[PDB]
């Protein structure tokens, strides 16, 4: 369980720049979920 | 073994369920609703542009 978190923490880490996932992609309307932020708390605790 | 495999995965699925219950609550994402509408040729037959 400890490896498979530390694999989504990075694969996180990673995702956080995808531009779909980040700030370009949506500019007429608006997704952008900073739920992101919540998911590296629980790994860091 | 597979003991430890099923363990695991039902360990992985609750806290899959407890981390993607914090992910619908604890956001916002109410933006409500910006920008005006803009013109079209049944606002000016309108009564709301008489002078």
């Amino acid at each position: 369980v400890t490896g498979f978190f530390i694999a989504v923490s990075v694969i996180a880490n990673v995702v956080e720049t995808v531009p779909c996932g980040s700030s370009p992609g949506h500019i007429k309307e608006l997704r952008y979920a900073v739920a992101f932020f919540c998911l590296d708390t629980a790994c860091v605790m | 073994w597979k003991g430890i495999a099923i363990a695991l995965l039902v360990i992985l699925v609750i806290c899959s369920l407890i981390v993607t219950s914090v992910i619908l609550l604890t956001p916002a994402e109410d933006n409500s609703l910006s920008q005006k509408k803009k013109v079209t040729v049944e606002d000016l037959f309108s009564e709301d542009f008489k002078i």
